[PDB]
Order: structure tokens, then C-alpha cells, then sequence
């Protein structure tokens, strides 16, 4: 069990889901504020 | 010291008249450089010093701006005038014909003499009555020069800036208009930011 | 009106892309059912673009003569809603990145060979480094202040 | 009783010479030979490699520093 | 001292010498003595501020609905005419604590320096604790002992987060605070952050 957790730390899968991670909160970004060019809060 | 807590530079040790402990750039490191700056300081407070009444003066009496003084060297047909005297040759070459040889030859003559002291402070026939006859009052009225002159040039900079900001205008007439009106009447209008 | 680039709640090719935009638009959507799924999205694209439109018709975008936004970096607060704002945004999480990682690496330097530990990361340690961020302008400070931010004459090995 | 020359043992040692890869660098004595027949008596360890591999050679004892 | 977890260990960076120790710190932060020194000033002069201005917000608002008084609301008194206009008062604002702060900061970095008022000579200072000034700020002879440091630091912090409370409200409404607690106490279901989005 142990061994699968420090396979789990190796950099290749570690790095897959953390950009899918952010990759998502990007494109949910994008989905709730369309086209977003300014700054239009302050 | 100028500044509570923060400690003196190593040399910095007063030692010198007008030396309250303030090098924060750190310029003083070299004896020759200090002595020069030494030397440039004094020239430039008493040049101010004597050169901020040759703007008061005219500017409350009967004569007219401090910067139309010179306006008639902007002008082909200016000569100068001593409050309302045209002098016959206060035209501009004679002027700066004497200005030129007289600066030019003497700060020649004196410069070139390197005591060191006497370039500070000259003497020599600028002191037969004595004025030197206390130690005491002598660093006194040296540290006396000293701190008039700085804030002489700190007039002149106020000078500078006030008529930058108030385009052709005197400084006792924005003294006067501001102390008209305190609370409107001020650097506020000017800078917000 | 910068070089006179007028704001495009005011200038007209503005205008003009729109209207092309939202005509190709609908000239394309009378091709299917009225009540199509694929229909349906179509008009939803079509009053999004149309909302984008007005959006930017909302905040001082100055405009070009080609009608086109046209972003002014000059400094001026006035127009900071384009480079000021997210500038300092993306440089304090810039920051957070570049203090995190130097903080999680400077520690686990302290190991027998930190290269088994930076390829394979301690994922406990890098979870109680990685919230940190919130720290990365005022501590990195401090240790300019103390000078333990950079080193003098140790260049290899360490 | 004749005095050894070089550090004794484990003393991090600041490199002087400037010709090798670790041109002030901080590597371990492992020993020094005592022979003074020798030409480099001294071997360090370090931890970070070099080019060709390798991760140790030879010095003499003026191209050291005793740091600690 | 109450660490305001029931299981967890207190850090040895808050001791429970400093008042108001809970060991709140979970991202390690002051770890360093120094910065701890700094951030308990800064903890100390922003609570102050906080509680004064928090004051000036609450207070005038309900004297002036209450129908004793009559003052803009805070940040309605802007625009207000005065007998001073805004630069002026200003830079009279700027002049006078570029004095008192550089004094404070040289305090800070020097313990026991700037005492005396360079005026005159007598009249100056009794000597101090960094943090809790002397003679001429507490007339009254209180004694600065614990409980009236923790009550402080409590207040302060709680001040802090109602400050930033009544900000953050007034971006989203714009409206008096205490328009908003009528309106709460109202119905606190139909008045609530959810139904202002
Ligand atoms: C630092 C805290 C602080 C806060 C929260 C405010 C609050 C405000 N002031 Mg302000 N002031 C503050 C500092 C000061 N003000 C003033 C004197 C003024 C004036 C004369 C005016 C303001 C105005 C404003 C408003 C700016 C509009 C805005 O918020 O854009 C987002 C806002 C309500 C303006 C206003 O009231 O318009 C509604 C205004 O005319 N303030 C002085 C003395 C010079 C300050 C010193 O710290
Ligand atoms: C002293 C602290 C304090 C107090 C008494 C209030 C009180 C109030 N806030 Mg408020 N607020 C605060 C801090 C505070 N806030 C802070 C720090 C923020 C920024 C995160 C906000 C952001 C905020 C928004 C965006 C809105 C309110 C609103 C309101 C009102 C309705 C309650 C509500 O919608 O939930 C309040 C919502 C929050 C996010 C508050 C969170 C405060 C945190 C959790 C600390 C408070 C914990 C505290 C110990 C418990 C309450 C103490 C009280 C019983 C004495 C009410 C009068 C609403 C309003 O005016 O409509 C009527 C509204 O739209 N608040
Ligand atoms: C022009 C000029 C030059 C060359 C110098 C040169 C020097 N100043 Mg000085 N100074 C000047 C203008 C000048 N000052 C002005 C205009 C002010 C007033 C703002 C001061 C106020 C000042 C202070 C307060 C101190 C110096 C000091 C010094 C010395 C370091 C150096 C000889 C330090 C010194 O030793 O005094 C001689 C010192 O403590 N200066
Ligand atoms: C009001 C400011 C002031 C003060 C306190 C002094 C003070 C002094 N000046 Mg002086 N001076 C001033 C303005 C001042 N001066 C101006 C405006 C000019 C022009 C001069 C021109 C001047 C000369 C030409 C000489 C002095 C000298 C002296 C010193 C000897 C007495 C003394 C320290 C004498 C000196 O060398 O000191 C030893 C000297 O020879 N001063
Ligand atoms: C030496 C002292 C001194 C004095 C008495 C004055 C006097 C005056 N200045 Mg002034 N000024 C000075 C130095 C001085 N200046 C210098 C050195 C600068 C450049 C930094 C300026 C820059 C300046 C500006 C930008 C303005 C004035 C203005 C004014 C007028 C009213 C405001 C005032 O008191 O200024 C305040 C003087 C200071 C802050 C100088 C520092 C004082 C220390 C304690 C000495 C008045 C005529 C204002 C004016 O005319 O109204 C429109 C205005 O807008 N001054
Ligand atoms: C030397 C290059 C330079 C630098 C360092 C800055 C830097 C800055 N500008 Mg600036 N600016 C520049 C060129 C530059 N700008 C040019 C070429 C223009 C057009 C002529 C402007 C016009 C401009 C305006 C109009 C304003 C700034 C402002 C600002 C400041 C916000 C920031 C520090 C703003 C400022 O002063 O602070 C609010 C501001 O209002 N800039
Ligand atoms: C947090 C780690 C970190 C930090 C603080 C820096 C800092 C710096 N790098 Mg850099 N670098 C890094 C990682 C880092 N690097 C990595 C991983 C690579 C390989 C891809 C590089 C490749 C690189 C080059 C080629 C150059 C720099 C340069 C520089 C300097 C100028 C900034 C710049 O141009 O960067 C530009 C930005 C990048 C190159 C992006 C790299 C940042 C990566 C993506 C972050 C890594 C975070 C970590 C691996 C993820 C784990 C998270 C945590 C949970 C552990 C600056 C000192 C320049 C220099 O020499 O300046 C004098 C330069 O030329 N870096
Ligand atoms: C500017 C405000 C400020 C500052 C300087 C401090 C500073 C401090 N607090 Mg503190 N505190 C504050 C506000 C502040 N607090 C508020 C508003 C609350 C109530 C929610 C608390 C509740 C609190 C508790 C319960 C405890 C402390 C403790 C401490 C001390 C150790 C923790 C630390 O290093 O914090 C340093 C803090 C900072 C460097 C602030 C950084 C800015 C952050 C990111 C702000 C967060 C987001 C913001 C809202 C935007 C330190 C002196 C602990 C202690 O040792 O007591 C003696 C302790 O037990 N504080
Ligand atoms: C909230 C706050 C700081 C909060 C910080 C917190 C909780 C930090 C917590 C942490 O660090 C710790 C503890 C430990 C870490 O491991 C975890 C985190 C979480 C990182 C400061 C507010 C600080 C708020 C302050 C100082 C407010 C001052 C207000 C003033 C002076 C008001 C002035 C006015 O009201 C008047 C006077 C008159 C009016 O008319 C006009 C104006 C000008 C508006
Ligand atoms: C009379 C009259 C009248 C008519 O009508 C007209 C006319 C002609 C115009 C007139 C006049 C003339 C004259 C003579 C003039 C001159 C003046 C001067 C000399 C000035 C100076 C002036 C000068 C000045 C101010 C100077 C200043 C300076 C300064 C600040 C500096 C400072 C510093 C120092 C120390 C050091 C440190 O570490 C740094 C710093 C910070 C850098």
C-alpha cells in the first residue's frame, strides 16, 4: 500500500493532476466570465 | 546629532563646524573629496546667502520682478536700471565684460592659492580688525555661516519650485495671498497626489 | 481619446463588426429546426457574443478607427482595468510560486540525497510548505533585510 | 609521534585551486597519505559530481582551507 | 493558553509570554523572533486604529438615526463642505505624523532613545515598555497589567474584522450597516449576503 503511495508521489502523475486541476479551474473560469479582456472591478 | 538613535558614521566625529552626523550616501569616505565638499559647501551658502536680499530687495521696493531685472538681455535695446537710474553704461556688453574678467581673474588668483584653509576662509586682508579675536566666537560664527547658508539654499530651491508653479509671480506676493486666505490658499491646490 | 482612439460606446466600425458578426450568425442558424439543440446553442452564441459586445461598450475601452479594442499601458490609472490591476495580480502569484518552491527546496536540502526527494516530492512536506504564499512578500523582506535571501562567495558544491 | 600533515578527518575543506571543477567548493577528507614522497596526499569526497563521473581526487595541502 | 483547538500543540514560536498567545498561527509565519517583535507592533497599532475607526463608523450612524444629531455617514463625509478643504487638512495630516511615526519607528529600532521631548528638558519621559508608551499617554495612572493587554489585543482584533466587515458591506450595498441590522433583525432569513447576489 505504502509503495503505491510514493509511486503516487512520483513527479509524472503528481504533475497530470495537478494541470488537469487547473486546467479545469481555467476553463470554468472562461465559462463564467466569457471573454473576460479588462478588469472591470476596480 | 540631527537624528536621535541612529549613530554616527565613523567619520563623522563632529570635529568641523556644521558637523551634526549627516552622510547617509556616504560621500565623506575620502579626506580629499571631504575637504573639497568642505570647500564647494562654503562657496555655495555664501554665494546664496548674498545673492537672496539681491532678490528680496527689489522685489518689495520701488523696483519691479526678479526676473525682469534681467529682461534686457532678452530684448536688442536693454539697459539695466538702479530703481528707476539707467546708468550710462549698464548696457549689457560692459557688464559682462567685467563680470568675465573680474570672476575669472581673481577666483583665479584666489584658488590657485591653497593654504588650505585660506580657500574656506580667506582673511588675509578680509580680517585686519580682528573679527577672529575668539576662538570661540570664532567656530560660533563659523557654524553660524554655515547653518544661514543652508538655509539659503533651501530658499533658493523654494524660490525655484514656487515660480515653477506660479508662472511669473513674487515670493512676497504669494506669501501675501496665501496668508490673505489660510485654508484654501496653500500647497493643496498644487499636489492632492 | 488617447491619439483620438474615441471609445467604442461611441465610435461606429464598432458597430459595424457587430452587426456583421451577428448577421453571419443568424444567416447560418436559418438552417436548421427552430428548436434544434445544435440551434439552441447557436443563438445562445449569438446573444453571448452580442452581451460581449456590450460588456466591453461598458468600460472606457478606447477604440480604435478599424473597430477594434485597443489597450492604453501608458500609466494612466484611468485605463488600468487592462495592464495595472492584473499586472500586480500575476506578479503577487508569481511571487507565491517562485517563494514556495524556493522554500520547499531549501528545506528539504537538509536530506541524504535530496535528488530521491526531488524527483519523488514529499507530498506531506510539500503540503505544509505550499499554503505559505500568503508570506511570500513580507518574509522574502525580512530576509533581505537580514541578507539570508543571497550569498557572497559560495558558488559550487552548495 | 612525527606530526601527519593534512586535516585529520571529516574536516569540510574549502577548495584554492582553480583548475578543477570544485574551484571553491566544500568537499570531506577521506585521508591523507603520510608518505612525503608523495605530490597530492589528500583525497575529498563531495556531494554534487562532476563531469567525467567521478566524485573524488587528489590535492596537496596548500591548495586547502580548514574550514569548519 | 486556550489553543483554540482542543488537540493541537501550540508551536514554540507563542510561548504564552506575549498576551493574547493562542498559538494562532498555522502557516508559521513569525517563527522568527524579530519578525514576532514587528508583527506584535504592527498586531498592536493596527487594533488601535481599528477600534477608533470602527467607533467613528458605528457611533455617528446611529446618533444621526436616532434624530440627536445630524453628520454625513463616513463615507458621505467626503464630499462634505468644511471650513478646511480637503488638501489642506491633508498635508497638515502628513506633516504631523511624518513626525509621530518616524518618532514611533525610531522607538522601534532603538529601545529607550527618542524619550525626551527635544523642546525642553524636564517634562520629557519616564522610561517605558516597547508597545505600551509612558506618562503622557496613560494619565490615569492605570497599571498595565495582563488581562487589560489581552482585553486590548481581543478587542482590536475583533475591531479589525468588523472594520473589514463594515468595508466589504458597503462595496456590496453601499448602504449604512445599521440599515442593515434593521433590516436583519427584520427577517436574518431574508437578509442575509445570499439574497444580495
Ligand atoms: C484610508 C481610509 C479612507 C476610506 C475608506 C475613505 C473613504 C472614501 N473617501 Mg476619503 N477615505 C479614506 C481616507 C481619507 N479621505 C479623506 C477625505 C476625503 C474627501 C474630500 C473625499 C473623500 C472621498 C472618499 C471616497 C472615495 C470614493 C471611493 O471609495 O472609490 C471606490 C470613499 C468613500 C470622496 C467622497 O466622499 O465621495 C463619495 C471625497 O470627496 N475622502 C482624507 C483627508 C484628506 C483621508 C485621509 O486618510
Ligand atoms: C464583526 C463582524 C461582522 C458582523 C457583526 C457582520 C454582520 C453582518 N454582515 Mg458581514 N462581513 C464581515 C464581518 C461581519 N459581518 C466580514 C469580515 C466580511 C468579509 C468576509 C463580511 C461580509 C459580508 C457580506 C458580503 C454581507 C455581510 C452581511 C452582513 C449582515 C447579515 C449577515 C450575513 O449575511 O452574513 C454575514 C456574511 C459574512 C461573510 C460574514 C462573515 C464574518 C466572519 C465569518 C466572522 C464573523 C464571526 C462572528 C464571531 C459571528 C458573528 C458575531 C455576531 C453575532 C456578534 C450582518 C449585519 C450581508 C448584509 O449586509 O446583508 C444584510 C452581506 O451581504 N457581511
Ligand atoms: C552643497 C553642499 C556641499 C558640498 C555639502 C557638503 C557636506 N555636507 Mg552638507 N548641506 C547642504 C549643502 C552642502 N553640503 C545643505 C543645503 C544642507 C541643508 C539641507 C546641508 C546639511 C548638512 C548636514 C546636516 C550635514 C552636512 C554634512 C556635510 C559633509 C559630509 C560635507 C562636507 C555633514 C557634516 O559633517 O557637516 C559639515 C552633516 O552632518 N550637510
Ligand atoms: C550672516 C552669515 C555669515 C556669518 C556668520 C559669517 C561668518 C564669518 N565670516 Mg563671512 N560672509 C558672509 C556671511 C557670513 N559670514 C557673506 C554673505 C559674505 C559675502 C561673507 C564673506 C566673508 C569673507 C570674504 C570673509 C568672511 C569671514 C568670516 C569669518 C571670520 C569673522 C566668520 C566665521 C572671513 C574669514 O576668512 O574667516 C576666517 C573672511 O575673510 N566672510
Ligand atoms: C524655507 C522655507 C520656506 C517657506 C517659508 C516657504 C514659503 C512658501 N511656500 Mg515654499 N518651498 C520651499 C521653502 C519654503 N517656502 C522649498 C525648499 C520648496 C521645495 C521643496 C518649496 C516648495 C513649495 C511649493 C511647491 C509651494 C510652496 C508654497 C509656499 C507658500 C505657502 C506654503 C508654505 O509655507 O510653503 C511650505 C514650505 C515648506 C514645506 C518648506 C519646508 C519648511 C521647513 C520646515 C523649513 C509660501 C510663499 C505654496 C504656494 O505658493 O501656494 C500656492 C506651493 O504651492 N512652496
Ligand atoms: C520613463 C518612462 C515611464 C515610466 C517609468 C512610467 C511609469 C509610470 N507612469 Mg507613465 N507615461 C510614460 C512613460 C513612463 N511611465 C509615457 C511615455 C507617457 C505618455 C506621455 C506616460 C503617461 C502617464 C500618465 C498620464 C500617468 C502615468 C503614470 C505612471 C505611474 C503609474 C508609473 C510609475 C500615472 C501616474 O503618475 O500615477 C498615477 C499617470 O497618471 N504615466
Ligand atoms: C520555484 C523555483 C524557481 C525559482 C524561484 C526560479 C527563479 C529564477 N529563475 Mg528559474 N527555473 C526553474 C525554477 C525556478 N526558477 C525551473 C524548474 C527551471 C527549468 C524549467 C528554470 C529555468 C530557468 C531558466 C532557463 C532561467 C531561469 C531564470 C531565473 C531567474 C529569473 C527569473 C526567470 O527568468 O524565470 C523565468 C521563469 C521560468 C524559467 C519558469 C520556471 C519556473 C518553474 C515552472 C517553477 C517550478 C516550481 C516547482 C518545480 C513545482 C513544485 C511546486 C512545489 C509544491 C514544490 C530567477 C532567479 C533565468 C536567469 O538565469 O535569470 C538570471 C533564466 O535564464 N530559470
Ligand atoms: C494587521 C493585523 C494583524 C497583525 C499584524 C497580527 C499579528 C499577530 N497575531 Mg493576530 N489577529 C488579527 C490581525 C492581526 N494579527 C485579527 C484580525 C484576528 C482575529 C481574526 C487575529 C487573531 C489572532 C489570534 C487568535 C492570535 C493572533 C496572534 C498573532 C501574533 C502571531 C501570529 C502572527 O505572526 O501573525 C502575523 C500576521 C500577519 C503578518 C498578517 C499578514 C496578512 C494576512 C495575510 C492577512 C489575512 C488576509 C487579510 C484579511 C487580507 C502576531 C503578533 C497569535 C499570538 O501570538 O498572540 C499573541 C494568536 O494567538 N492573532
Ligand atoms: C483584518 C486585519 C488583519 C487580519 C489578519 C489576520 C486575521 C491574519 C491571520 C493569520 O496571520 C495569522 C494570525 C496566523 C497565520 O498562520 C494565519 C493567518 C490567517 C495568515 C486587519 C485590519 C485592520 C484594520 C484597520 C487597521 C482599520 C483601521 C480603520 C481606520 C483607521 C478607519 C478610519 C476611518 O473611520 C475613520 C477613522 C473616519 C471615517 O470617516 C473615515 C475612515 C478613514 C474610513
Ligand atoms: C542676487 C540675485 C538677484 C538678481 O536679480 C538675479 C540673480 C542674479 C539670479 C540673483 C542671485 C544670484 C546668485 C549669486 C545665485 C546663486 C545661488 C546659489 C549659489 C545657489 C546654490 C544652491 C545650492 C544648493 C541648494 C545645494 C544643495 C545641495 C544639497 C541639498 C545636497 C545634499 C546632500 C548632501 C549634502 C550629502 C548627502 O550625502 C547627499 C545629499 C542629499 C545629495
Amino acid at each position: 500500500m505504502r509503495d503505491i503511495k510514493t509511486y503516487l508521489s512520483v513527479a509524472p502523475v503528481l504533475s497530470t493532476l495537478w494541470f488537469g486541476a487547473l486546467a479545469g479551474l481555467l476553463i470554468e473560469i472562461n465559462r463564467l466570465f466569457p471573454d473576460a479582456l479588462s478588469f472591470p472591478f476596480f | 546629532e540631527w537624528f536621535p538613535g541612529q549613530p554616527r558614521p565613523a567619520h563623522l566625529d563632529g570635529s568641523s563646524p556644521g558637523d551634526f552626523g549627516f552622510d547617509p550616501l556616504g560621500l565623506a569616505t575620502v579626506p580629499e573629496n571631504f575637504e573639497r565638499f568642505k570647500e564647494s559647501e562654503i562657496y555655495h551658502c555664501r554665494w546664496a546667502m548674498l545673492c537672496v536680499p539681491g532678490v528680496l530687495v527689489p522685489e518689495a521696493l520701488g523696483l519691479g520682478n526678479w526676473v525682469k531685472a534681467q529682461e534686457w538681455a532678452a530684448l536688442p535695446d536693454g539697459q539695466a536700471t538702479y530703481l528707476g537710474n539707467p546708468v550710462p553704461w549698464g548696457n549689457l556688453p560692459t557688464i559682462l565684460a567685467i563680470e568675465f574678467l573680474a570672476i575669472a581673474f581673481a577666483e583665479q588668483q584666489r584658488t590657485m592659492e591653497k593654504d588650505p584653509e585660506k580657500k574656506k576662509y580667506p582673511g588675509g586682508a578680509f580680517d585686519p580688525l580682528g573679527f577672529s579675536k575668539d576662538p570661540a566666537k570664532f567656530e560660533e560664527l563659523k557654524l553660524k555661516e554655515i547653518k544661514n547658508g543652508r538655509l539659503a539654499m533651501l530658499a533658493f530651491v523654494g524660490f525655484c519650485v514656487q515660480q515653477s508653479a506660479y508662472p511669473g509671480t513674487g515670493p512676497l506676493e504669494n506669501l501675501a495671498t496665501h496668508l490673505a486666505d489660510p485654508w484654501h490658499n496653500n500647497i493643496g491646490d498644487i499636489v492632492i497626489p | 481619446d488617447i491619439a483620438g482612439l474615441t471609445p467604442c460606446k461611441e465610435s461606429k466600425a464598432f458597430a459595424k463588426r457587430e452587426k456583421q458578426s451577428v448577421k453571419k450568425l443568424n444567416s447560418s442558424l436559418k438552417k436548421y429546426a427552430p428548436d434544434s439543440a445544435p440551434a439552441l446553442a447557436i443563438q445562445a452564441t449569438i446573444d453571448k457574443t452580442k452581451r460581449r459586445f456590450e460588456n466591453y461598450g461598458k468600460f472606457g475601452l478606447l477604440c480604435g478607427s478599424d473597430g477594434l479594442p485597443h489597450l492604453i499601458v501608458s500609466g494612466d490609472q484611468r485605463h488600468w482595468g487592462e495592464f495595472i490591476t492584473p499586472g500586480v495580480l500575476f506578479l503577487y502569484i508569481a511571487g507565491w510560486i517562485g517563494w514556495v518552491g524556493r522554500s520547499y527546496l531549501i528545506a528539504v536540502s537538509g536530506e541524504k540525497k535530496p535528488a530521491m526527494r526531488e524527483i519523488i516530492i514529499d507530498v506531506e512536506l510539500a503540503a505544509r510548505i505550499i499554503p505559505r504564499g500568503f508570506i511570500w512578500p513580507v518574509a522574502a523582506y525580512r530576509e533581505l533585510i537580514n541578507g539570508d535571501l543571497v550569498v557572497d562567495d559560495a558558488d559550487i558544491g552548495y | 609521534k612525527p606530526p601527519p600533515r593534512g586535516p585529520k578527518r571529516g574536516t569540510k575543506v574549502k577548495i584554492l585551486r582553480r583548475e578543477s571543477y570544485w574551484y571553491n567548493g566544500t568537499g570531506s577528507v577521506v585521508t591523507v597519505d603520510q608518505d612525503p614522497n608523495t605530490r597530492y596526499p589528500v583525497v575529498v569526497r563531495f556531494a554534487k559530481v562532476n563531469y567525467a563521473g567521478v566524485s573524488t581526487n587528489n590535492y596537496a595541502l596548500d591548495e586547502i582551507k580548514e574550514v569548519a | 493558553k486556550g489553543s483554540w483547538l482542543p488537540g493541537l500543540q501550540s508551536p514554540a514560536y507563542l510561548d504564552g509570554s506575549l498576551a493574547g498567545d493562542n498559538g494562532f498561527d498555522p502557516l508559521a509565519l513569525a517563527e522568527d523572533p524579530e519578525d514576532l517583535r514587528w508583527f506584535v507592533q504592527a498586531e498592536l497599532v493596527n487594533g488601535r486604529w481599528a477600534m477608533l475607526g470602527v467607533a467613528g463608523m458605528l457611533i455617528p450612524e446611529v446618533l444621526t438615526k436616532a434624530g440627536l444629531l445630524n453628520a454625513p455617514e463616513w463615507y458621505d463625509a467626503g464630499k462634505e463642505t468644511y471650513f478646511a478643504s480637503s488638501s489642506t487638512l491633508f498635508v497638515i495630516e502628513f506633516i504631523l505624523f511624518h513626525y509621530v511615526e518616524i518618532r514611533r519607528w525610531q522607538d522601534i529600532k532603538n529601545p529607550g532613545s527618542v524619550n525626551q521631548d527635544p523642546i525642553f528638558k524636564s517634562y520629557s519621559l519616564p522610561p517605558h515598555e516597547c508597545g505600551y508608551p509612558g506618562s503622557v499617554f496613560n494619565p490615569l495612572n492605570f497599571a498595565p497589567t495582563l488581562e487589560n493587554k489581552e482585553k486590548e489585543l481581543a478587542n482590536g482584533r475583533l475591531a479589525m474584522l468588523a472594520f473589514l466587515g463594515f468595508l466589504v458591506q458597503h462595496n456590496v450595498t453601499g448602504k449604512g450597516p445599521f440599515e442593515n441590522l434593521q433590516q436583519h433583525l427584520a427577517d436574518p432569513w431574508h437578509n442575509t449576503i445570499i439574497q444580495t447576489i
